[PDB]
């Protein structure tokens, strides 16, 4: 009677999350410790935990699934732990060192403010390509493509022969301004291919113009090396992960998450886009619901055990960071933009010895939770320990009770580490920390929306993650959101979002079109031609990716795009082309109008200064089974008595209060819960203090009010 | 506090990255000095008590017999009283010519001896290099460090001051 159709995974967070959903939108969320040395184990265990809540076995469910998506640390750890091939590098003679120099910035990427200024904490990771596997060719092309120093091909043959003699398992080629004029770089590419053929050895060649033709040599060269360093090894890892499921019943090809928020095959030609590990799925999930619910402006809030992540969906679209840094590497990958606010509910709480100020993080207990877990060994209190003291969390229901927690351990550790030093009671100390955390998150949401030129009233707030529903009341209080939403599957929303993502390949190329306000048609005719030619080069890449996955062009839905701005001023939006192709001066006028329209919709305009195109975009989408959103008829306002599961005292605003406990899954659409109550699940807790109310809709989404 | 082996790795320069980052970003351990000195003590070929390390191989030591405090090289050579400047009782080699300068720097990258001179202060017995000054000509020998050992031991560490005799 039950048909499990879609599977979503997110192993990048505190642990391995799995999200299963059936033909009706009924769901379960699985949780199990991650096993990065062999991620298959944790993926199986997590799936078995989730399906157990349905009374189902893994063996029975996998045979039903018709699609599944994975996101995690497979690619990330392969880069961080430097377990890739012996890839070589060919650059411009005289600049062989610019890769391993890391542009200086890679000595302090991912550092908290205090570590960034604390010089001695700075540290270089080993270069992806060592010096002895780097060579140079004599050539220079300037910023507009003029060949200042023509390519000296004899230096390319020698470079290629040098790396082949060093038994290079890959050869990357990156010359300056090849994104502008790829003539020389692609000539070096061909010369390398020839000398490889002669040698009889199997050595793939990667030209940065063919893979990531964008400005910034450091970003671009890193991103192309990943294709020759970690791509094929990552394919092996993802083969085992997908083989583990396949040899257990799955009849589909697994897809994986990409930086740009779309899913791609794990056999893709470009797999550097799978280095993403953060919960960008959560942003894709909220957008997917907004599309169906009618919410254009959404503030996403993922409060997990290891991170506090936030993001905005403004007018249906989400922001893409184009020159991000990941794994302490500057990269040329379009990434869904999220901001980290902290180190999760496992964030350690300390008193600075010199100041006695309260410090959260930046390190986190993570899966170890806190001191309340005696067998974890954690000796330092965490935000979760404050939830134990204050009574928000059920000691006997952490992961259904799998984790043996002792609330008295939290009371004792907070008393010696925080409360007594400050002269406070244990409850006031814990409540105070939670108060500090709520203000940080509340202000960071307010400021973020204010930055886009909006007020929270124009927005809706989504609160998910295992610990999101624990703080929703606190960091949404008084902001005046149109609606505050807690999904019933909050503990696996990031995994739900991976399954909601499109099967979407994306390719980018840099441009430098400069157009005054008024110009003759010929000039407009050449601008459209430049953009059109870029679209044509990217369309090839997109359709080739799908052709390898077994999909034909007439099955792919292409959406051309470009990044445009009023000259001199930058923007954080990308425009979908109203036209599949641009040729005439009128077609160009449509593209400039599309930006003016999008700019006014999201946000002040300045058509006077002209327009600049800095990049072209091509996206190709193929329809795939997506998680069904429940749409059940709503029942009575009063929750069933079977949902009441006792009372627990929790502490808020200097008051101990008897709170009604509820079994989340037992509640029904239409039910209303009046605080003080705690709606409990096996892997998430939804706190509703007095002065707050909640109701559940047909989609199993909770709505939070202040009454 | 940190494991003794971690502090040992620190001294030997073999510590791992994650621990070294901890030591830097986390609050200092008040127990570092006591452990640090003891680690250095068991590595000396003499049992004279270290009371303040001045360098990788230079220490202020309590002489086990006279109870005087002297600056001592790791090999055992005593320079002077702890209040005096050990350099004044050492051996020096001054690079005041382009010839000498180009033995440690490439030309053009080397300082100019008429502006800056390099002084190398050695231990007379083992020839260890304990300090290198780079002043202008004529410049006095620097007395780099005059520590307040009594206040350090007594007020900051809460430890008893070692027995001291006058020189
Ligand atoms: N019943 C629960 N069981 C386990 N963790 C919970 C529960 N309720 C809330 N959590 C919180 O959810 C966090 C994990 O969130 P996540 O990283 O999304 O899985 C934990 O650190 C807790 O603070
Ligand atoms: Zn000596």
């Amino acid at each position: 009677l039950r048909n499990v159709q879609v599977l979503g995974i997110d192993a990048g967070g505190t642990m391995t999350d799995t999200f299963f959903v059936d033909q009706d939108g009924d769901f379960v969320v699985g949780k199990a410790q991650s096993t990065p040395q062999n991620e298959a184990l944790g993926l199986i265990a997590s799936s078995e935990d989730g399906l157990a809540n349905w009374g189902m076995s893994l063996h029975e469910a996998l045979a039903q699934l018709q699609t599944g998506v994975y996101s995690g640390t497979a690619m990330l750890n392969r880069v961080v732990q430097r377990k890739g091939l012996k890839c070589g590098l060919i650059v411009n003679r005289g600049m062989e060192d610019f890769h391993r120099m890391g542009r200086a910035v890679q000595s302090h990427l991912g550092y908290a403010y205090e570590d960034r200024i604390h010089l001695n904490t700075h540290r270089y990771d080993p270069p992806l390509v060592p010096r002895h596997l780097t060579r140079g060719v004599v050539e220079r092309t300037d910023m507009i493509g003029t060949q200042v120093i023509p390519l000296r091909e004899d230096t390319a043959r020698d470079a290629a022969r040098d790396l082949i003699a060093a038994d290079a398992e890959g050869i990357v080629i990156s010359l300056l301004h090849s994104y502008k004029n790829p003539e020389n770089e692609r000539r070096v590419r061909d010369i390398v291919l020839e000398e490889v053929e002669k040698s009889g050895k199997k050595i793939p060649v990667f030209a940065s113009a063919d893979y990531y033709p964008v400005r910034k040599e450091t970003h671009r060269t890193n991103t192309t090396i990943l294709e020759g360093y970690a791509a094929e090894p990552s394919r092996q890892t993802l083969s085992k992960i997908s083989n583990a499921f396949k040899e257990r019943g799955t009849k589909f090809d697994f897809r994986v998450m990409a930086t740009h928020g779309g899913t791609i095959s794990w056999k893709a030609k470009e797999l550097a886009r799978t280095i993403v590990s953060g919960p960008i799925g959560g942003v894709i999930g909220a957008k997917y619901l907004g599309e169906v619910l009618g919410y254009k402006n959404i503030a996403c809030s993922d409060i997990g055990g290891t991170s506090f992540d936030v993001a905005l969906i403004t007018q249906g679209e989400m922001t893409i960071k184009n020159d991000p840094d990941m794994a302490r590497l500057v990269l040329s990958l379009p990434l869904v933009a999220m901001d980290s606010v902290g180190a999760g509910a496992g964030s350690f709480i300390r008193l600075d010895p010199y100041t006695r100020a309260i410090k959260l993080g930046p390190d986190s207990a993570g899966y170890r939770v806190g001191v309340c877990w005696k067998e974890s060994g954690i000796e330092t209190v965490t935000i979760s320990d404050c939830h134990m003291v204050l009574g928000y969390l059920n000691p006997d229901n952490f992961l259904g009770g799998a984790v043996k927690l002792d609330r008295q351990r939290s009371v004792d550790a907070i008393k010696a580490q925080i409360a007594d030093p400050l002269g406070l009671s244990v409850e006031d100390a814990a409540a105070g920390v939670i108060e500090l955390l709520d203000s940080d998150l509340r202000d960071y949401l307010r400021s973020m929306i204010s930055g886009k030129g909006y007020s929270p009233a124009s927005f809706v707030c989504f609160s998910y993650g295992g610990a999101g529903p624990v703080h929703t009341y606190g960091y949404t209080e008084g902001l005046g959101f149109e609606d505050v939403i807690v999904p019933a599957w909050a503990a696996g929303f990031s995994a739900f979002g991976c399954a909601a993502a499109d099967f979407e390949y994306r390719y980018d190329k840099s441009l430098d079109i400069n157009m005054p306000t008024e110009t003759p048609d010929t000039d407009k005719e050449k601008a459209a031609a430049t953009l059109q030619a870029a679209w044509e080069e990217l369309t090839k890449n997109v359709l080739e990716e799908f052709k390898l996955n077994g999909y034909s062009a007439d099955q792919v839905t292409l959406q051309p795009g470009y990044r445009m701005q009023y000259r001199g001023q930058l923007n954080d939006l990308e425009i979908e082309s109203p036209l599949a192709q641009a040729h005439t001066a009128a077609d160009w006028d449509q593209l400039t109008d599309a930006f003016n329209a999008t700019y006014g919709r999201v946000y002040a305009r300045s058509p006077e200064l002209g327009y600049s195109v800095t990049g072209a975009i091509m996206r190709g989408m193929v329809p795939i089974p997506k998680p069904k959103i429940p749409k059940e008829p709503e029942e009575g306002e009063t929750p069933p008595e079977s949902a009441k599961i006792g009372t627990r005292k929790f502490y808020r605003k200097k008051r101990w209060v008897d709170a009604q406990l509820y079994h989340m899954e037992s509640l029904r659409p239409g039910n209303r819960v009046m605080g003080p109550a705690v709606i409990e699940s096996d892997a998430t807790t939804f706190v509703v203090p007095d002065g707050f109310e909640t109701w559940l809709d047909g989609h199993r989404l909770f709505h939070l009010r202040e009454v | 506090a940190y494991t003794r082996s971690k502090i040992v790795d620190l001294v030997d320069g073999k510590i791992d990255p994650d621990t070294l980052h901890q030591m830097l970003s986390t609050p200092k351990d008040p127990e570092r000095f006591v452990t640090y000195v003891e680690i250095l003590q068991e590595r000396m070929p003499w049992d004279d008590k270290i009371i303040l390390p001045l360098g990788p191989k230079l220490f202020i030591v309590q002489q086990k017999v006279s109870k005087k405090w002297t600056v001592r090289c790791e090999c055992g050579h005593d320079f002077c009283d702890w209040k005096d400047n050990w350099k004044l009782s050492a051996r020096v080699h001054v690079r005041d010519t382009p010839q000498k300068m180009e033995e440690i720097y490439p030309r053009l990258m080397a300082p100019t001896p008429s502006w800056q001179v390099i002084r190398e202060y050695f231990c007379p017995e083992c020839g260890t290099l304990h300090d290198v000054e780079a002043p202008t000509p004529w410049y006095p020998v620097i007395h780099d460090f005059s520590p307040d050992i009594e206040g350090f031991y007594q007020e900051w560490l809460g430890l008893p001051v070692p027995e001291r005799a006058d020189a």
